[PDB]
RNA sequence: AAGUGUCUAAGGGCGCAUGGUGGAUGCCUUGGCAUCGAGAGCCGAUGAAGGACGUGGGAGGCUGCGAUAUGCCUCGG
RNA sequence: UAGACGGUGAGAGCCCGGUACGCGAAAACCCGGCACCUGCCUAGUAUCAAUUCCCGAGUAGCAGCGGGCCCGUGGAAUCCGCUGUGAAUCCGCCGGGACCACCCGGUAAGCCUAAAUACUCCUCGAUGACCGAUAGCGGAUUAGUACCGUGAGGGAAUGGUGAAAAGUACCCCGGGAGGGGAGUGAAAGAGUACCUGAAACCGUGUGCCUACAAUCCGUCAGAGCCUCCUUUUCCUCUCCGGAGGAGGGUGGUGAUGGCGUGCCUUUUGAAGAAUGAGCCUGCGAGUCAGGGACAUGUCGCAAGGUUAACCCGUGUGGGGUAGCCGCAGCGAAAGCGAGUCUGAAUAGGGCGACCCACACGCGCAUACGCGCGUGUGAAUAGUGGCGUGUUCUGGACCCGAA
RNA sequence: AUGCCGUGGUGUAAAGCGUGGCAGUGAGACGGCGGGGGAUAAGCUCCGUACGUCGAAAGGGAAACAGCCCAGAUCGCCGGC
RNA sequence: CGCGGCACAUCCACCUUGUGGUGGGUGUGGGUAGGGGAGCGUCCCUCAUUCAGCGAAGCCACCGGGUGACCGGUGGUGGAGGGUGGGGGAGUGAGAAUGCAGGCAUGAGUAGCGACAAGGCAAGUGAGAACCUUGCCCGCCGAAAGACCAAGGGUUCCUGG
RNA sequence: GGAGCUUGACUGCGAGACUUACAAGUCAAGCAGGGACGAAAGUCGGGAUUAGUGAUCCGGCACCCCCGAGUGGAAGGGGUG
């Protein structure tokens, strides 16, 4: 019984290639180096889609500092201020507000100014 | 095409009634003026082969 | 019929295919190594050099007599059970019943109380099986 | 005045459309391997096996054939 | 009594060659039968006295050296061969595992002997959970050829048009090959370099990015264009279309930022400046026999189980009881038996038999259980086949030495 | 001081023991702590720890970094501490 | 931690309450060598069934689906053998052995084109001439680059195409 | 250290433990027989302990009816030392 197995490896060369397809030069083209760039493509992915939520923090961390300091108010004060006022707002919704309405913005400064008690001590 | 028995094994081990096979001990056939009666009678007698070999040892005689 | 004909649940292992691929078994499959293991089956006997267990032990004394003429062995309580009516026991009728192997010499063991009050014609009786046999009432034979 | 400011593709890259090279896969077979059963189990100094040379109306080879030469005679199909 | 296969323009019982089945041999050969021819016997069978001879000769046997038989000169028989010596013919001689007395058996050194058994160059008829052109014999084709080698020897590649050649008349470019137009043709997207016609590779047309910018040549964010497309301002031309565009969503491309040191193997340890791979297609590496062994799961039976060789028959079914494992083991062995062995005995010890929520008869006990029997229904198992994993001898996972 | 054996409680999910089947390992490295060999030496070598990590563990930090610090990735999330 | 989707043990209540499963809770789930468990897929025989020249296989592109190996539909090419399910059996899955057979790449339109004897012009055949033919010059070996035999080769000699 | 008498520098066993990969090594109260010292109780299975040793096969001496290749014997083999 021989069965001539070039079939299933087809299945295997097909997917991996039009999966591929795109990528430069001996990338595109070969089935055995295609094989190695899907392998540290999507170990890529599987890390990055986590350090693209990090990154999205870092971005809307930089922005709402921005509209603070023209607020003259610092992030740091800006954060303890609302968790002290319960207002469990995130940073992606905040750093819209910063954006869509900055006078929402400027009220919500108002607010963390003044739920922050007095000074640096305790 | 067919098993071959270990002649060594099926001259120095004696399968028993059951799942066990048993050991000659005769260190005792050189020098016996030094060896006191205590030490010979360690080693007469027969012996149950100890567990660490057996996996082995049937495989041997079978 | 045939297309409703199933194996029994259980049965039928697969076959673990060894050199194909990493998912199923592994490159190296068992032979985990690079060693005499990897390529070839060390003899079962060999220990490494020192004396095998073969040599070491000493040779299992005496001998084996040639001219021993083994019987074989028949329960008196099989007997008690097999024929509880008693009459007449004859070595073709034993092994008619299967109790012993055939064309062979018997002998009679009596660990077993004996209520058939039964003469055997039979070969070899030891003393506990007179002691029974004529505590039924019966006569040992040879 | 000072500043913002698209547009170049010599020639490369990626993707589509369409061709070429190649003859893999699929399907097949003038062909082979391994077996059961039944025959024969020898040829040859009467010149064996196997070959060179040659033979056809038409160049060469294969099969057949031997100065009677891709054939002759006889009994049958 | 034909539905086996194959072919015919596509999958045919009824189209065809055939099959089932029945016929069929002048002549030759083989076999068998018949007759002729050839060839053996004018008995030694039986009862008996046992005077005499005979029953295979440089043989047997012995000794020495060797072979081989499980048998490695060993206590070494039987058998064979060589070398020296060297007997007897029934009150004999040799063998029955050194050897000797007794006992049973057969009479050597002379010849022949079909069947049962093994094998297949070759020739029949059939089969196939065998191959389908890098497989099968190496050889489907000018194959043991071309070719290599002083030579012995080594030893390739090349299959497929189409149902039918109907192998593209004729015309036009071109020296021709080649191509286009016509035409046959179901189809030329089947044209001799040809069924189907992938990839590497080459090239063209075109959408998009790129000439101040470094990073296994990607991934994730991600603007702007391109293409497809919904709603919609809007064109009122509306019985049409949706043009261009905002917004939304696919398929490409991707400005620019972030992150990020090829794969395999071997290594304490690798991105590699350790090795290996130019690419693509195809080929290829843990498999099998055996009434093997061990263990395990399922399936037959149930103190049994099971048949091998072999016989019958038509598919692989029915028979076949020789044998195997189990059933009682211990001991060097004799041997005896739930005991057995060492041992004066075992008081002990090696090995194996015997597990109750409990009644009845019975001794002991405050209660609780020791023990002989039947159960208040109390405690249990091997064997064979098919699988799985391992293992043994088999080339033994494959390739590779000098 | 730790550590080891055993014992009575508390606590714990599987960790242990025995008997079987089938393999791997049988070349280790570094750091911390005690040593010895060495030169008061070494990214040297040889020992012990129920001391750890890598090996066989990606991630964050040490600028870069198998062995150091924190921490043991089932998958997804444009959510937090 | 939170919010959803898979899975493995144990547990709670159930359906054939250790064969086998349903609802829910807790804990667990990095992993090479290695063990174990459960599967996909090509080919082939058989059984049931069945699409199929109103167009199968194979191949190509697109759109979809499955936790994965992978699968389906549409359209095109092609033009005759494949699907579904229960079973059986493997010459069964290639990315690597300085692997093999075949084809094509990079190198690259790079090197090289073969004794340090030398070619040139005209006319002409011819579609096309440095290289062929016929003339005129030049040059070279000339104890060899000349002229005859042997071995060897096996028609390579001449004519015509 | 010293003195008198002696030979347990024994026989057949030894539960149960340590130790250890295995082989191997090591200790063992107590019991039967028989004996020594001891008026007795009691000690004694070599040396205050640890080093003074060498697996298997084969061969040799003594002993034990264990077998005895048809039987009875023997060769030879087997068991104990």
């Amino acid at each position: 019984a021989r069965v001539k197995r070039a079939v299933n490896a087809h299945k295997k060369r097909r997917s991996i290639l039009k999966a591929s397809r795109g990528y430069r030069g001996q990338r595109s083209r070969l089935y055995r180096k295609a094989k190695e760039q899907q392998l540290h493509s999507l170990n890529y992915a599987y890390r990055d889609r986590r350090a693209r939520k990090g990154e999205f923090r870092k971005l809307w961390i930089a922005r709402i500092n921005a509209a603070a300091r023209l607020n003259d108010i610092t992030y740091n004060r800006l954060i303890q201020g609302l968790k002290a006022a319960g207002v469990e707002v995130d940073r992606k919704n905040l750093a819209d507000i910063a954006i869509s309405d900055p006078a929402a913005f400027t009220a919500l400064v108002d607010v963390a100014r003044a739920a922050l008690p007095e000074d640096v001590n305790a | 095409p067919k098993a071959k028995t270990h002649s060594g094994a099926s001259k120095r081990f004696r399968r028993t009634g059951t799942g066990k096979i048993v050991r000659q001990k005769a260190n005792r056939r050189h020098l016996l003026e030094h060896k006191p009666s205590t030490r010979t009678r360690r080693l007469d007698g027969r012996t149950v082969v100890a567990a660490n070999d057996t996996k082995r040892v049937t495989s041997l005689l079978n | 019929k045939l297309h409703d004909l199933r194996p029994a649940r259980g049965s039928k292992i697969a076959r673990t295919r060894v050199g194909r691929g990493d998912g199923s078994k592994g490159k190296t499959a068992g032979r985990g190594t690079k060693g005499t293991r990897a390529r070839k089956q060390v003899p079962v006997t060999f220990e490494g050099g020192q004396m095998p267990i073969h040599m070491r032990l000493p040779k299992l004394k005496g001998f084996r007599n040639r001219f021993r003429t083994e019987y074989e062995i028949v329960n008196v309580g099989d007997i008690n059970r097999l024929f509880p009516q008693g009459g007449a026991v004859g070595v073709d009728d034993l092994v008619a019943k299967g109790a012993v192997r055939k064309n062979a010499l018997v002998k009679v063991l009596g660990d077993g109380k004996l209520t058939a009050k039964v003469d055997v014609s039979a070969h070899k009786f030891s003393g506990s099986a007179r002691a029974k046999i004529t505590a039924a009432g019966g006569s040992a034979t040879e």
